[PDB]
């Protein structure tokens, strides 16, 4: 019935991302309280999306 | 604490005035001394003559 019609839509899509950029990179602490022995233990990185 | 943007600050029960686990021990003696109060109902006091 649409052969030479137009047609026009409002839809809902998903949320994406890329990282674009890795920004305050790495974080450290050598984790010793309660523990047998020195630990190293990344903490959160920062992502430009 | 703080580095590299992030933060953290903690305090504990610990004080000049009264150590870490103080209201522990002052909830232990409240108990106690009830305990130990009416435990030595069934026991009684102690007499001697003379
Ligand atoms: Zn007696």
């Amino acid at each position: 019935k649409y052969e030479n019609h137009t047609v026009t839509l409002k839809i809902l899509m998903t949320l994406r991302y890329v990282v674009s950029d890795i920004l305050k990179e790495s974080r450290y602490q050598y984790t010793k309280f309660n523990q047998p022995k020195s630990k190293f233990e990344n903490l959160p990185q920062k992502l430009l999306l | 604490l703080e580095v590299d943007g992030i933060t953290e600050t903690i305090g504990t029960t610990q004080s000049a005035m009264y150590g870490g686990a103080s209201a522990q021990i002052l909830q232990i003696n409240e108990d106690i001394k009830e305990l130990l109060d009416g435990l030595r109902a069934y026991f009684g006091y102690n007499m001697i003559g003379l």
